[PDB]
């Protein structure tokens, strides 16, 4: 939940044209890029995993 | 009693909407709906996330009803994400929140 707050209040404002997805500490987890690709996909910002 | 909050963005009259707020003849069962009228310009995701997740801290509510009068093409998708991350049901009523979507999270 804090990902959307942290990503768009600290990263998109710094004039970023490409964002790289992190890696989950536990491989069986899933929600590493699912908050990143939602908020960053609003403004048609390319995201690389 | 579970508080129900309604949020609308655009040009509207607060008194006209609030006239029918306490008008549900629900005397059959003691629902006691504490309807709260909330008006804020929250088109951007930042305003939504800083308001939706702060409402529970102030007022104990387990239900949110959202309305809008804008032609946004992706407001429904970004608003649906809060439902996936929580267990509080939310209903899209008016505007872009009522636009169609392909699928929802389980």
């Amino acid at each position: 939940i804090q990902m959307a707050l942290s990503v768009c209040e600290d990263l998109i404002s710094s004039q970023v044209y490409a964002i790289l997805v992190s890696h989950p500490p536990t491989p069986n987890d899933h929600f590493t890029p699912t908050p990143v690709s939602y908020t960053a996909g609003f403004y048609r910002i390319p995201v690389l995993g | 009693s579970i508080g129900i909050a309604v949020i609308l963005v655009g040009t509207s009259d607060e008194v006209a909407i609030k006239d029918a707020h306490e008008k549900d003849d629900f005397h059959h069962l003691s629902v006691v709906p504490r309807v709260e009228l909330v008006a804020m310009n929250e088109t951007d995701p930042k305003s939504i996330i800083t308001r939706i997740c702060d409402l529970m801290s102030d007022r104990k509510i387990q239900g949110v009803v959202f309305a809008d009068d804008t032609d946004q093409e992706a407001i429904a998708q970004i608003l649906d994400f809060i439902s996936a991350q929580t267990l509080t049901p939310i209903l899209g009523i008016h505007g872009g929140s009522s636009m169609i979507m392909a699928d929802k999270d389980e």
